[PDB]
C-alpha cells in the first residue's frame, strides 16, 4: 500500500511496484507566481500539456568502480521537444521539476546509491594540482547538456565539501534489497521571480554510489541507471527570436 | 608454550577396544575445540571429529561415526578417544590438534597396531 | 459553461514556538508484538522519529535549558575582520573594491547558507605600522557603482557633493557606521551557477563563471586630507557586523582551505580528509 | 548644558556589543521580499538533519578516501567477535568530524541532552544475519568479550525488510552541560564507548556475495542545546587568500 | 505618524523591542530573537505521512 | 568438497622457484591452510586463510588463489617434505599429498 505508485501528468504516466514514499523538497508545492511577487507587466504564457509531461534522458552503466553522476537543471531540457522551444523564443521563464530516477537489480545484487538535489552547484577545477595558478572549468562541464558529466574526483563533489554532510539537502536512496526509484518534488527557488534560462541553472541534480555494486561472478553485469523529468508549472515571458546560447 | 602429550603404543587383538589420551597443559583447556586426525602409514590424513570440552558436544565424520566415541576430563585436563571392534584397517598413527579453525598446535602422536 | 475544460496539496508543515527543550515523561516495559518504534527505514529521505521513551525506561525530568544561543540572530552579530588597507599606495589614496571573502574566518560562516538578507554595521581601527599613533587628518569616501572613482590626492571626485563620506582624525575612537540592503534583487547569494552575459562563451572568457553582479556594491576609498605629502605611514582595518538576518537554504561547510577570493577551486594534490585516522577499527 | 560624568569603559570597541549607530543613506528603501522556500530560524533544526559517520578512519584509507563511509561485515568463524568501536563525543576529534552534528557542536562550548545512531544495512536481500550493538558509560576500556559489554544499554538488531535500526544514547551525566573532551583533565566529560558485536553469523546462500557493508548515521534528539559561542579549530589560513 | 520604516526584516521580524535613536529604521540596534522553529520540513518531509510505532514501509 | 591437489612426485633444485596448486570443488571463500610434514614428525601450519603466514616461518612461502585454483609457492629450496592443503569450509578435508625430490 506504501510500495506501489503511480505518477500520471500530461500524457504520460510512470508505474513503480516498489518505492518509498514520495519527497517534497522544503515541504512546498510547485505553484504560479502571485500577482505580489511579480515584477514584469506583460501577460505570461501557459501551455498546459506540452511542456507538463515526463522527459526521459540517457541510460548509463553501472561498473564496479563507477564515481558519479550529475545534471544540471533546466540545461538538460533547453534542446528536448516543446519546452526546448518555448525556453529559447522566451526571455524569463519559471517552473519547478520532479524527478524520477530508476535502477533495478535482482535479488542477488548489492549496493546503494544516494539521489540528492544541490541547489546553486558551483564547480571548481584543482587549481593545476599545485595550487598555483587558478583555471577555471570550461563550457562543456559547467553545463554538459542532456548527457551529463562525470565527477573526477567525488569524495569532494568537484568542489570542495565533503560527501558525508551531502544528505542535509533533499535526497533518497537506492538500496538494492528495499526499493528501486527514488521520486523528489522541487519547488522554484530564486532570489527573482523569473529568470534566463539559457545561462542560469538553479539547482543541479547528483547521484553517487556510496557502498559499491558487488554480484557473485555469473550474474548479470549491466546494470543501467535512467532517469526521468517533468516539468511541473512552466511559465514563460518575454517574446523574441529564437537565441540558441 | 602450549603442550599436547599422548600416550604411549598399544598392541591390541581385533575385536578389542583401547582408550587413546591426549593431554593439554600450557593454556586454558575450556574454550577451544579437540581435533583427532588419522593418517595410515602410507597415505595422507583423514579427520575423525572434534569435541569440546566446556559441555560435551562432539562432532564426527561420516565414517568414523559408531567406530570412535570422544569424551574429555575437564578437571583432569584430557581427553580420551576409545575405539572399538578393531581390524587390521585400523593400524594407523592418532594426532591430536587443536583449534576448531586451522590446527594450531599437534600432538606428538601415538601408533596404534592390531593384529 | 460552453467549456467545461477551463472552470480548473496543501501547506505540510506549520511553525511554533519553543522557548526552552522538551520535557522527559516516565515510561515502562512494554512486552508485545505489532508495533516497533526501534525499526525505520532510511531509504524515504527522513530522519528516525524515535524517541527515549520508546526504546528505554526513562524518568521524568523537567529541563529548562533555553534555546536562545542557536537563534542565527545570536550566531552572526558578532563581528569580525573583513580587510586590511595599507599606504606606505605610495602618494596618497588608495582605491580599494569591495570584496569581503577575503578571510577564512568570516567566509566560512556565510556560507552555510545559500542566500541571506541583512544589514552591516562597518568600523575603522586605523594605526600605524607598528601600532603607534600620531595626529593626522583622514577621509573614507564610498563610491557607488557607476560614480567616477578618484584618481590623484587632489582630484574632483573628493568634492563628495552627494557621496557619502567620514572625515576622521587618527587619534580619535574608531568610526562606526551602518549600511542598509542594497541589493537589486531580493536577497544576496554567495553561489551563482552561471554566466553574467549573453554569447558565445570561449576559452579566454572563462573567468566570467560564477560572478554574480548583484553582489558588485562599487569600491571604497581613502586618502590623506593635505595636498602635500604627510610623513606618515598607514594601515587601516575593518570589522562588519551583521544585523536583522534572515538566511535560507543551508548546505555543506567547507573542509578543503582556500586558495582565491571568487571560486572555490581547492588544491588537488593534497585532498585533506575531514577526519583524523587512526590504526585499528576495533581499538580506538 | 546638563552637567554629566564619564565612567570608565570610555572609548572602547567591543565586537560583541550591539548598539545604534549613524547611517549613511537618508530616506532608502530596499528591494521587497520574495517567498524563498527553506528558510531557517535557528541552528537546531539543522543539527536534526542525520548525515554520514566517518567510523571506518584508517591510516591506509588515506589514499581512496571513498572506503572511509562503509564498514564491512562478512562471515565469521568464531562465535562473539567485534565489528567496531568507537567513542560517543561529538566534541573530539574522531569519527564525529564527518557529520554536521560535529562541526556545529564546534562552534560552540558546551552541549546537552541525547544523541542517536541509526544503522543501514546495504547487503543483498538473501542474506540474514543478527547483531548486538552496546553503549558502555564511562569508568572503564572497550569490553574484552561479548558477556561484558551486554550490561549496557544496548539493543538487538536483525536484518529484514526494514533495514535501519536506531540506538539512542542517553543523556547520562553528572553535569548539566558537557565541555568538549579531550586528552588531559578534559577527560572528565567523555560520553562513553559504542561497539557493535556478532549475535549470530552471516548467514548467505549459494551464489550471493559473502561481504556486505553498513552505513553509520547520526543526528541530535529534541532535548539538544548548546550555548557559549566561540570559535572554531577546523579551518586555517596559513597564507593570504588569492 | 512612525519614522521612515526601511529595515531587512520587516515582514517577519525577530521581536518589537529595538532602541532607535534616529529617523532610518535599519540603523536600530538587534534586540532578542523569537523562539520559533520549524524543525518538520527539513526532518521529515515525506508525502504519506509516517508514525513511529507503525512499520515505515507497510 | 573434494580437495584434488592433483600434482604429486614434483623435481626441484636446492634454490629452483618450485610452486605447488590445489583446487576446490565448490567455492571455498579463502579459507585454506597448507601443512608441511616432514618424516616421522608432526606437520606445522605454515599458513592460515590463503595468504597470511604464521610467526617463525620465514617469508619464502607464499600463497594465493583467484577463484578456485589456490597455489602456494617457495622461492630459496633448503625445505623438502610432504605437503598438504586443507580447506575448513564446511568440515575439514584436507588434500592428496606433494612430495619434493
Ligand atoms: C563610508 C562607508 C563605506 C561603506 C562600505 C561598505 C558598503 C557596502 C556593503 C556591502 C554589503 C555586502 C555585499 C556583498 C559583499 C561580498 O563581498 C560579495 N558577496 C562578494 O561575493
Amino acid at each position: 500500500s506504501d510500495r506501489v505508485a503511480q505518477l500520471t501528468i500530461g500524457n504520460s504516466t510512470i508505474t513503480t511496484q516498489e518505492a518509498a514514499n514520495i519527497v517534497i523538497a522544503y515541504g512546498e508545492w510547485p505553484e504560479y507566481c502571485p500577482d505580489t511577487d511579480a515584477t514584469a507587466v506583460d501577460k505570461p504564457t501557459r501551455p498546459d500539456v506540452s511542456v507538463n509531461r515526463f522527459f526521459t534522458l540517457d541510460t548509463k552503466s553501472w561498473a564496479k568502480d563507477s564515481k558519479g553522476w550529475y545534471w544540471k537543471f533546466p540545461d538538460v531540457l533547453t534542446e528536448v521537444g516543446v519546452f526546448g522551444q518555448n525556453a529559447q523564443f522566451h526571455y524569463l521563464y519559471r517552473s519547478g521539476f520532479c524527478v524520477h530516477v530508476q535502477c533495478n537489480a535482482s535479488k542477488f545484487h548489492q549496493g546503494a546509491l544516494l539521489v540528492a538535489v544541490l541547489p546553486e552547484y558551483v564547480l571548481g577545477t584543482i587549481a593545476g594540482g599545485t595550487g598555483n595558478e587558478n583555471s577555471h572549468p570550461p563550457y562543456a562541464t559547467t553545463q554538459p547538456g542532456q548527457v551529463g558529466a562525470v565527477l573526477t574526483h567525488p569524495y569532494v563533489l568537484d568542489a570542495g565539501i565533503p560527501l558525508s554532510q551531502l544528505t542535509v539537502c533533499p535526497h533518497q536512496w537506492i538500496n538494492l534489497r528495499t526499493n528501486n526509484c527514488a521520486t523528489i518534488i522541487v519547488p522554484y527557488m530564486n532570489t527573482v521571480p523569473f529568470d534566463s534560462a539559457l545561462n542560469h541553472c538553479n539547482f543541479g541534480l547528483l547521484v553517487i554510489p556510496v557502498v559499491p555494486l558487488d554480484f557473485n561472478a555469473g550474474a548479470t553485469s549491466e546494470i543501467p541507471i535512467t532517469v526521468t523529468i517533468a516539468p511541473m508549472c512552466a511559465e514563460f515571458a518575454g517574446l523574441r527570436q529564437a537565441v540558441k546560447q | 608454550q602450549v603442550q599436547l602429550q599422548q600416550s604411549g603404543p598399544e598392541l591390541v587383538k581385533p575385536g578389542a577396544s583401547v582408550k587413546i589420551s591426549c593431554k593439554a597443559s600450557g593454556y586454558e583447556f575450556s574454550r577451544s575445540w579437540m581435533n583427532w586426525v588419522k593418517q595410515r602409514p602410507g597415505q595422507g590424513l583423514e579427520w575423525i571429529g572434534r569435541i569440546y570440552p566446556g559441555d560435551g558436544d562432539t562432532n564426527y565424520n561420516g565414517k568414523f561415526r559408531d567406530k570412535a566415541t570422544l569424551t574429555a576430563d575437564k578437571s583432569s585436563s584430557t581427553a580420551y578417544m576409545q575405539l572399538s571392534r578393531l581390524t587390521s584397517v585400523d593400524s594407523a598413527v592418532y594426532f591430536c590438534a587443536r583449534r576448531r579453525g586451522y590446527f594450531d598446535v599437534w600432538g606428538a602422536g601415538t601408533t596404534v597396531t592390531v593384529s | 459553461d460552453p467549456i467545461a475544460d477551463m472552470i480548473d496539496n496543501r501547506s505540510l508543515t506549520a511553525l511554533q514556538v519553543l522557548p526552552t527543550a522538551a520535557n522527559t515523561e516516565a515510561s515502562s516495559h512494554r512486552l508485545g508484538t505489532g508495533v516497533v518504534p526501534a525499526l525505520q527505514a532510511a531509504e524515504t529521505g527522513a530522519s528516525s522519529n524515535a524517541s527515549d521513551k520508546n526504546l528505554i525506561e526513562t524518568r521524568c525530568v523537567l529541563n529548562h535549558h533555553s534555546t536562545q544561543e542557536t537563534a542565527i540572530g545570536n550566531f552572526f552579530s558578532r563581528a569580525g575582520l573583513v580587510s586590511i588597507i595599507t599606504m606606505p599606495n605610495t602618494d596618497g589614496y588608495v582605491n580599494w573594491d569591495i570584496d569581503l571573502m577575503g578571510y577564512a574566518q568570516l567566509r566560512r560562516k556565510c556560507e552555510l547558507f545559500t542566500y541571506m538578507r541583512f544589514d552591516a554595521e562597518f568600523t575603522f581601527v586605523v594605526a600605524k605600522p607598528n601600532g603607534v599613533l600620531v595626529p593626522q587628518l583622514l577621509q573614507y569616501m564610498y563610491v557607488p557603482p557607476g560614480a567616477p572613482k578618484p584618481t590623484s590626492r587632489d582630484s574632483f571626485a573628493w568634492q563628495t557633493a552627494t557621496n557619502p563620506s567620514v572625515f576622521v582624525k587618527m587619534t580619535d575612537p574608531p568610526a562606526q557606521v551602518s549600511v542598509p540592503f542594497m541589493s537589486p534583487a531580493s536577497a544576496y547569494q554567495w553561489f551563482y551557477d552561471g554566466y553574467p552575459t549573453f554569447g558565445e562563451h570561449l576559452q579566454a572568457n572563462d573567468l566570467d563563471y560564477g560572478q554574480c553582479p548583484n553582489n558588485m556594491m562599487g569600491t571604497f576609498s581613502i586618502r590623506t586630507v593635505g595636498t602635500e605629502k604627510s610623513p606618515h605611514s598607514i594601515t587601516l582595518r575593518v570589522y562588519m557586523r551583521i544585523k536583522h538576518v534572515r538566511a535560507w537554504i543551508p548546505r555543506p561547510l567547507r573542509n578543503q582551505p582556500y586558495l582565491f577570493k571568487t571560486n572555490p577551486n581547492y588544491k588537488g594534490n593534497d585532498i585533506k580528509c575531514t577526519s583524523t585516522s587512526r590504526d585499528k577499527i576495533t581499538t580506538l | 548644558g546638563i552637567p554629566t560624568e564619564l565612567k570608565p569603559g570610555t572609548n572602547q570597541f567591543l565586537t560583541t556589543d550591539d548598539g545604534v549607530s549613524a547611517p549613511i543613506l537618508p530616506g532608502f528603501h530596499p528591494t521587497p521580499p520574495i517567498h524563498i522556500p527553506g528558510e531557517v530560524h535557528n541552528l537546531l533544526e539543522i543539527c536534526r538533519v542525520e548525515t554520514i559517520l566517518e567510523v571506518n578512519n584508517l591510516k591506509t584509507n588515506e589514499t581512496t578516501p571513498m572506503q572511509r563511509l562503509c564498514f564491512p561485515v562478512s562471515v565469521q568463524s568464531k562465535t562473539g567477535e567485534l565489528c567496531a568501536a568507537f567513542r560517543a563525543d561529538p566534541g573530539r576529534d574522531g569519527p564525529w568530524q564527518s557529520t554536521i552534528l560535529g562541526q556545529l557542536c564546534r562552534y560552540y562550548t558546551q552541549w546537552s541532552g541525547s544523541l542517536e545512531v541509526t544503522f543501514m544495512f546495504a547487503g543483498s536481500f538473501m542474506a540474514t544475519g543478527k547483531m548486538l550493538i552496546a553503549y558502555t558509560p564511562p569508568g572503564g576500556n572497550v569490553p574484552a568479550d561479548r558477556i561484558t559489554a551486554m550490561l549496557g544499554t544496548h539493543v538487538i538488531w536483525d536484518f529484514g525488510l526494514q533495514s535501519s535500526v536506531t540506538l539512542v544514547v542517553p543523556w547520562i551525566s553528572n553535569t548539566h552541560y558537557r565541555a568538549h573532551a579531550r586528552a588531559g583533565y578534559f577527560d572528565y566529560y567523555t560520553t562513553g564507548i559504542i561497539t557493535i558485536w556478532y549475535q549470530t553469523n552471516y548467514v548467505v546462500p549459494i551464489g550471493a556475495p559473502t561481504t556486505a557493508y553498513i552505513v553509520a548515521l547520526a543526528a541530535a534528539q529534541d532535548n539538544f542545546t548548546m550555548k557559549l559561542c566561540k570559535d572554531t579549530e577546523d579551518i586555517e589560513q596559513t597564507a593570504n587568500i588569492q | 505618524s512612525h519614522e521612515n520604516s526601511n529595515s531587512a526584516s520587516e515582514g517577519s521580524t525577530i521581536n518589537y523591542t529595538t532602541i532607535n535613536y534616529y529617523k532610518d529604521a535599519y540603523a536600530a540596534s538587534a534586540g532578542r530573537q523569537d523562539m520559533s522553529q520549524d524543525p518538520k520540513k527539513f526532518t521529515d518531509p515525506v508525502m504519506d505521512v509516517i508514525h513511529e510505532m507503525a512499520p515505515p514501509l507497510k | 568438497i573434494q580437495m584434488t591437489q592433483s600434482s604429486s612426485y614434483l623435481s626441484v633444485s636446492l634454490g629452483g622457484r618450485v610452486t605447488i596448486t590445489c583446487k576446490a570443488s565448490d567455492h571455498i571463500n579463502n579459507w585454506l591452510a597448507w601443512y608441511q610434514q616432514k618424516p616421522g614428525n608432526a606437520p606445522r601450519l605454515l599458513i592460515s586463510g590463503a595468504t597470511s603466514l604464521e610467526t617463525g616461518i620465514p617469508s619464502r612461502f607464499s600463497g594465493s588463489g583467484s577463484g578456485k585454483d589456490y597455489t602456494l609457492s617457495i622461492t630459496s629450496l633448503q625445505d623438502v617434505g610432504t605437503y598438504y592443503c586443507q580447506q575448513y569450509w564446511s568440515t575439514p578435508t584436507f588434500g592428496g599429498g606433494t612430495k619434493l625430490e
